[PDB]
This record gives C-alpha cells, structure tokens and sequence, in this order.
C-alpha cells in the first residue's frame, strides 16, 4: 500500500507523474616501451581480448619480443609483477575524464538534468466484493451475541477488497519486475533467476542456514543495486517476498519483522493482515506476499516524492458502500466497490512484462 | 489563471462552438460523453419485443390471412388490424407502401401500446429498454502553438503604434489561432459527417450543377441539403441545429432566395454565423476546404448538458501568451490546447473495439457522425 | 572552474502538475535540478580521485599470490582462505586498510580516513561490523520518507568514512587520507559561487529554462591533472570482482 | 491529407488531381489532415512553430 506513488485519482483518466530518467584510444603497449607511472595503455592479449594497463613501474617491455606470443607474455609476467594493473571501464572512464576536462569549454551547452519526467493515463480501473449474507444470520449474531451482525461482514468484506486490490498491485510489481539475480546481479557459477538454497554457489558455500540465509541478503543487496543503477535514483527501499523468504529473513539480524509476535503476545488480539512486516537490516521494509504461489522475492525502489515510485495506485473511489435486497426471498445485498487505476514507469500496462528497472524479482529454492 | 480565460475567450469567441459539442477538461485528456443507439419508432420494450415476435413477421403471404382485431409488426411498428384481411383491397406489391397505403384507408392502425396497470403487474412483465446508450471515452488534449507576435524592428514599428499595438497584437494572435482551430474542427466534422446519400449518392452522383450539368439557380442544391436535414430528422432523434457549407457550396451559391444574409445578428442568429438558410438551420461558412461541401447536423442537450454532436470540443486551460527576449527579438508565442474527438461507439459493436480506439481518430470516425451528413458538390468552375 | 545545469522541461508539465495534482511544478524541477547538480560534482570529487588515486593492491599492498590492483572474491588468495561471504567480505576490509597504510607510508601524513566505493562494495563492507555503515533506517521504517542518498554511510572499522559512488562504472573501492587542516586534503574544491540559477526559455517552442551555475576551482597535492593521473600518495584505488 | 485505405485514388476517372481529390476527400479515400499534436511531440522535438500569416 505504501510503497508506490498514489497521486489519487479525481476522474479516471486520469494519469499518473513519474521522474522517469532522460535515458578512449588509449596507447597500445608494445615491444620496447617503456611505460610512465600513472599512464595507461591498451593491450591485446591473444586470449581474452584486451584490458587497459596502468604503469606502476616503469618498465621496458621486452624489446626483443615482436612475436605478439612473447609480448603477451611478458606483459602478463609485468602484470604479475605488479608492474601493470588491470582495470578495463574503469579507466575508459578515467580517461574519459582526462580528455573531456582537458578539451573542456564553457561555450554554451548547459547539460540538462538527467530527468525527462512523464506522465502516464491512467484509467480508474475497478474491483469489487458482496456480503451475500442472510436475515437470519443478522438476527442472531446481535440479538444472542452481541454482534453488530452485518457491520462485522461489512469490516470483513472491505478488508478482503483492501487486500485483493494489495494484492493485484503485487501482481502487476512481479509481472513488471525485471528478472533478478540475472545480467549484473549473477555469480559466474549461478544459474540465472534462481536462488537456490541447496546450491553451494548460491549460498556461497555456506555452512548451515545461518550463513546461508544472510547470503539470501546478499543476493537482495545485489537487486537493490543494480535497481540504483537502472533507475539512477538509489537502492531498493522495500522486498516483497514469499512467507518462505520472510521466515528466512525474519531469523536475520533478530529484530527485523513481525513474525506475529504482536498477535501471539496478545494471545490473538490483531493480525493486522495489511501491512508491512518491518525492515530487514534497517535497509529494505519487507512486506509478506501472503498469496504468493510458489517461493520468491522482488526488490524494489521508492523515493519521499509519489513520482519517485516507479509504480501508481491511485486510489478514486475505495471501500464506497452498495445496499439492496433480493425481494424474492428479501434477503439483504450489500457491498463495496473500489476505483483506482494502476500504473507504472513505461521504461519504452500490459506491455511492461519483464521491464521495470525499479524491481527485480528473483525465484527462490531449497528452504 | 485569469489570463489564460481572457485569452480562451478572446479567442473561442471566434471559432464555431455552436456547431459542435462543448466540454471541457482539466485533465492532459479529456473525458468525453455522448449518446449511441441501433434503431425508429414506438417502443423499446421486451414485454412488447415479445408481442412483436408472437404475433406476426407481416409476411406477403400472411399480409392478407390476417383478420379484425389482429396484431402484426412490420420494421419494429406494431398495428392492429382494422376491419378483415387488410392489405386485401391494396394493389401494391411493395409491403412497406402496401403498409402506408393500409394505414391511411384506416385497414391498419399504428398500434400504441400504453396499458393498464392490470397488464403490467398481472403479466408480471418486462419495463421498457433504452433506446440510447450513455457512452464515455478518452481523446489526448492535442495543441498548436504560434510565434507570430513578430517583434524587433517591428518591435520598434508597435511602439510607434504603442496606442493599440500591446493588446492589438495579442487579440491578432488569438485572430489567427481562431482561425486554425475553427478549420481543425471543420476537417474533423467533414471526415466524421457521413455521406448523404440516395440512390447511390444523392440522385445515383454527387450533386453536380457544373457547367455540363445542371447551372440553374442552385435550387436542386437547395431541394438537396433540406432533404439531408430530413435524414437527420429521420435517422436521429432531435433536429438539424447546424449547417456549415462552403461560399460555392452554399453560403453564397444559396443567394439565389435560398439564404439569409444575417438580416439581424442578435436573434436566432450567433456572432460568428455567415447568416442561415431559408430551411434554417444558422449558416456557417468554411471558406477554406477545396470540397465546396455542404454539412447538415445536430449539436444538443440535455438539460445544460452538450451530449449530442459529431465533433465533441473540450479545451484544456490551467490559451496562454509567452514572451521571449531573444537577442534584439522578444517575440511573442501562443499556446493552445484541446481534446477533439467523436463518439467512438459509433464504429463499435461493444466496448472491445470501443476501447482500442480513439474518438480523435478520424480515420476510423470517417463517415460514421450518425449526428451529421455531407453533401458533395461539384460546382462550375 | 565552473559547472551548470539546465531544467529542460515543458510548458504543459508545469500545467498539468498544477492543474492535476496542486502541484508547484518549477518549484519541484527546481528542487531535482539543484539535487542533480550537487551529484554532478560530487561526481566530478569522485571522478577526480579516482583518476589521481595510485593502482591500490600493488608493491607494497600485494598478497604474493595476487592479481595486481584487483580484489576478486572468487580467488581464494584476495579472501586469504575465507569461507563463505562474511568471513570474505571482512578480507576486503583487510586489503581496504592496507591500502590506507600505503597511503600513510608515501603522504608521511597519516592513514586513510576515508572510502570511496561502489554500491556492490558499499554492501559488501555494509555486511560487516555489526551496523556502522547505516542505511539511515529510519527513513526505510517510515517507507522512505527520504532517501537522503547524499550522506556517507559511516565509519567502516571505527576507522574509515564510507561513502555510495552513485556513479560507480565498474564495481571498485578507493581509499583516501584526509588531515585535520584544510591544507592536508591532498585535492581541494574551493568555491566561489554555488547554486546560482538560471532562467529562459526556447523559442522555437517557448519552452522553460531553469538551471543552476557553480564555480569552485579545484586542486591537487601538486606530486610533480597532468601530475596526478596515477601518482596522487593521498588515494589509492582497487577493482572489485566477483562480489 | 492522409491516406485512407490503400492506393486512393484508384477508383477516381478523374484527371483533374485537383477534383480527383476533391473526389477522394469526399469518397473518404484520403482525409483533411490535421497537425495537432500532443505536447509531448511539440515539446520532446524542439519543434518549429507557425510563422505568422499576416
């Protein structure tokens, strides 16, 4: 519920704002040069393409080798040796710098903001849910106990709607989620989108639960990374996962999430069936995925301003009340509906499968 | 924003906002109702539906076998039968003529169908069904925007004509942008008005009082366009309310005693209308479409409501005027925005091709106004 | 040496803020612009020192067994026989202080105070020492009521600040030194004008202009950009794989 | 104008263009084309603008 922009709607279409994002020939190394600390050149290794190299010591490379063989070689021992680092973007990008600054002029190209900030329509899609609830039932349920008979199924009802639209918003953040644990996020002998827990990759050759549950949390960090990195506006702030996973989670860092003891100490006084478990680490406020069909969890990001979301509900109408009866037999009808609308960062609803940079969702096994 | 309704006034005063519908938005889209129906006459109820389909499809064969105190229907008209076998006396093999013929020598009676309260609580019967659906749809607010306050030198030339020049400018780039919105809403209403058409367009052709046709007074494109007002009358349910047609097609082909020229302008009569037509209806004029076409059509109301028209309007203000200090230049730019749009049930069976449509869409909306027709004139030349 | 932003941003976006959701558009565009020109040149900080940092975890910082400049966390020598992910983690943190010792043996000045790394290092080092680098929970408790993603993190080892390159290209961490006198830097940053703002418009389209200027010079331990790529004592920079 | 359907024009005897499209206009072969736009285009393009007229 918390988790994503709401701008309500006051109309259907209605729409939704979103700070969607705007979306170097370095010297060759050879034979016989000797190189200068701090500089760096390219170098073609007859294996694995090529690497840049930065001087740490300045060392003639071998200047009898001219057979590429023996070049790589020497190189490699200098590599060895220290002589030369290995680093490849990262100093195209410090090169990059280098030249930009030093071919650098005022003139008049004020840079824009990263920012393109858009707005999607959206439509006040609706749900809803009857009582279908007898006379007699009403009768008793006050007259012997006490009840406020049909007000009780009305609380029980709109709750159920509450949480059927919580859930279909879940729905459409795991059907948009990216895949997680996939591209930037995998460990070279994983096997991509699965966290299993029986895998020793997985958990990193874990000893036991202990270990292998907070390599689980590792594997979220590395969502919630790659997410700041997609969307350029930070980490993951929320998980929503399978009770498997919030279990599992809930047993890390001891104090992190409701496991119902509020319920439990209570001896069942409120099970508070609508929010968010608490925060793990302090980092990501996790939610349990009470419907979740088999065993996963998605990362996801949220900034303070609803436009920061990168996922809309936007709540028009909700819980408004229906009253009738069915004259034939004059049992009661009552009911409530809902109207809010979804929507989510377009990245270019029902086109978004698979693309959303604010989510990763990753499958879990082996609990 | 104050200004920005100074200058939507300044402006729409100019365009033909009484030959379309008028909404409005405050929304990037605007929300646009109107009303869609399948036919026209008596009822629209099932209890009746039933009748209709319990007694009799009125067949050539059947015409006849039917007897005093009977009850067939004929293109949803239910009528009783006057005195034995109707239709026996008549000569005419065409049903639908052998029909009026029988209603008028009293064979056959329109039969209307208000009852007792005995019928209706006895049977336990249907209530009548709507004979209009209320539809909704979503049409993008489009814009255009102008750089015509042109300033500079000319800035120097609107000091020297400082009296007027501040306003007069900006009540000149309201003129022009007047202008193309008035003409994007007449191409919308010229593509979404369906064609007139009898016997295979207007007489077997297009209307044509070329040279090599008919150059007589512009009478037959008279006798044309008031029974284009009768299709409306008969094919919708309200009234002509509208006519806009080009100086060749009749804004001043018409000027044969056939159109008024705006004899007063305050009564039955808006600001903007060229004047109105001896079959009435005010009379706007294009004066821009190569066509020389003449447009028939209805804009109406319920209540305050603008619910019925071809075109639907609906402007999206928070018509703004921006200044920019360039250089030695500080032109000034005008910004306008609106939905444009027709009802797009008028080219769905349902609300799944209704849905994947846009009423602003005038290659689908093409001939399908139901509120409007065109008719197409070849003229002299 | 100045720096500047521009809004780029349209008429229609502004009014439909407004007219939609009360919202005061320039106001807000105003707000991300200057929070994006204030990590532009926190960028150009980063970008800076990882430019002058030396090649880290090389001489004197290297493991016989090592890969010159590179922590890989999935050799066994740079985890220095480390089983699983926390004990390895904690390696990194090892090579990151002697990186800082370098830093000390060449500035004569003192021990790296300071990190610079990637989120993937950031959370690698974040795992570690209970809770120092913080998430600022408190803002995840109120589901993020910011995200204050301009802070460093904390003190990793009770020795070093930790800060997020949001910007990170690759995946590394860079160790700094930074003394108590403003003259003990070893770069510097020093202002002139900040946050001045800019105003216009396009007139093909009459589209807004807004935007923000700084100008602040910045500077070097000489060790004589020419005389920093690579050389700069006070910084020391290693690549990260296999996190 | 756009092109409603494929090849307008085809069915049209005329040789006259400037009547065969008054032909194709009104036969809906083509269509009185308009230029609005929504405001993104204008404003994502950095678009040009209407001169004045007059």
């Amino acid at each position: 519920f918390d988790i994503c922009g709401v701008q309500p709607m006051n109309s259907p279409t209605g729409q939704v704002f979103a700070l969607r994002a705007v979306y170097k020939k370095f010297p060759a190394l050879a034979a016989s040069t000797q190189t200068t600390v701090g500089d760096i050149y390219t170098h073609f290794f007859q294996e694995t393409g090529t690497v840049y190299l930065q001087a740490s010591v300045q060392v003639t490379i071998d200047a009898g080798a001219t057979d590429a063989a023996k070049l790589d070689a020497e190189i490699k021992k200098q590599m060895e040796a220290g002589a030369l680092v290995e680093i490849a973007e990262g100093m195209a990008t410090s090169i990059a710098e280098l030249q930009e600054g030093f071919n650098g002029s005022t003139d008049n190209p004020w840079n824009e903001m990263g920012f393109r900030i858009d707005k999607q329509v959206i439509e006040a899609k609706s749900r809803q849910l009857k009582a279908a609830y007898s006379i007699e039932l009403a009768q008793d349920l006050r007259a012997v106990h006490g009840m406020d008979a049909d007000a009780e199924l009305s609380g029980i009802l709109a709750t159920e709607i509450m949480l059927e639209i919580n859930r279909e918003v879940v729905d459409w953040i795991n059907y948009s989620a990216q895949v997680g644990k996939s591209g930037m996020t995998l460990t070279p002998g994983s096997k991509a989108g699965v966290f299993d827990f029986q895998d020793p990759i997985d958990i990193r050759g874990a000893r036991w639960a202990g270990e292998s549950f907070k390599a689980l949390l590792f594997q979220i960090d590395k969502e919630a990374v790659e997410i700041a990195r997609q969307t350029g506006r930070g980490e993951g702030n929320f998980i929503i996962a399978s009770r498997n996973v919030v279990n599992v989670l809930a047993s890390v860092d001891t104090g992190i999430s409701y496991a119902a003891q509020g319920l439990a100490t209570g001896f069942s006084t409120d099970t508070t069936k609508s929010v968010f478990a608490g925060v793990l680490g302090g980092k990501y406020r996790v939610y349990i995925d009470q419907y979740a069909k088999q065993d996963y969890f998605t990362v996801g990001y949220k900034g303070p301003n609803e436009m920061d979301a990168g996922i809309y509900y936007a709540p028009y109408v909700a819980l408004t009340p229906l009253r009738g009866s069915d004259p034939k037999n004059f049992q009661p009808v009552m009911g409530f509906k809902t109207r809010y609308g979804i929507g989510i960062n377009p990245f270019a609803i029902l086109n978004s499968l698979g693309k959303n940079a604010y989510f990763r969702r990753v499958y879990v096994k082996g609990i | 924003r104050p200004n920005l309704v100074a200058l939507t006034r300044a402006t729409t005063k100019l365009i033909y906002s009484d030959i379309v519908a008028t909404q409005r938005t405050n929304q990037p889209v605007a929300a646009f109702y109107g009303i869609k129906y399948l036919n026209g006459a008596t009822y629209a109820g099932e209890a009746g539906y039933v009748d209709r389909e319990q007694i009799t499809e009125l067949t050539e064969e059947s015409k006849l076998t039917l007897n005093k105190g009977d009850l067939f229907k004929y293109n949803n008209i239910v009528y009783k039968v006057l005195e034995d076998t109707p239709f026996a006396t008549i000569e005419e093999s065409d049903l639908e003529l052998a029909l009026q013929i029988a209603i008028v020598l009293l064979k056959v009676r329109l039969f209307s169908d208000a009852a007792s309260t005995s019928k209706f609580e006895s049977s336990d019967s249907e209530i009548a069904d709507a004979r209009f659906q209320i539809n909704k749809w979503q049409t993008a607010v489009k814009s255009r925007k102008l750089k015509t306050g042109i300033t500079v030198e000319l800035a120097q030339d609107l000091e020297a004509n400082g009296f007027d020049a501040p306003n007069f400018l900006e009540d000149l780039l309201a003129t022009e942008m007047a202008d193309e919105i008035n003409k994007d809403i007449l191409q919308s209403l010229i593509t979404v008005s369906k064609r007139y058409k009898v016997t295979g367009i207007t007489d077997s052709g297009f209307i044509d009082l070329s040279y090599a046709s008919a150059p007589e007074a512009g009478r037959s494109l008279y006798r044309m366009v008031c029974e284009m007002v009768s299709h409306i009358q008969k094919e919708s349910t309200y009234t002509a309310t509208f006519c806009v047609a080009s100086a060749r097609a009749a804004a001043i082909l018409a000027a044969s005693g056939w159109l008024k020229h705006k004899p007063e302008d305050d009564k039955y009569l808006s600001q903007n209308a060229y004047g109105f037509l001896a079959n009435g209806l005010p009379l706007y004029c294009d004066t821009n479409s190569p066509l020389d076409y003449v447009i028939v059509g209805v804009v109406e109301n319920i209540g305050e409501k603008e619910i019925v028209g071809s075109i639907f309007y609906a402007p999206y203000t928070e018509f703004k005027v921006v200044v920019d200090p360039e250089s030695l230049q500080p032109s000034i730019g005008l910004l306008v925005r609106y939905a444009l749009s027709a009802n797009p049930y008028t080219v769905a069976k349902d609300e799944k091709e209704a849905r994947i449509i846009d009423g602003g869409d005038m290659d689908k909306m093409a001939g399908r106004s139901d509120l409007s027709v065109l008719l197409g004139v070849k003229l002299p030349k």
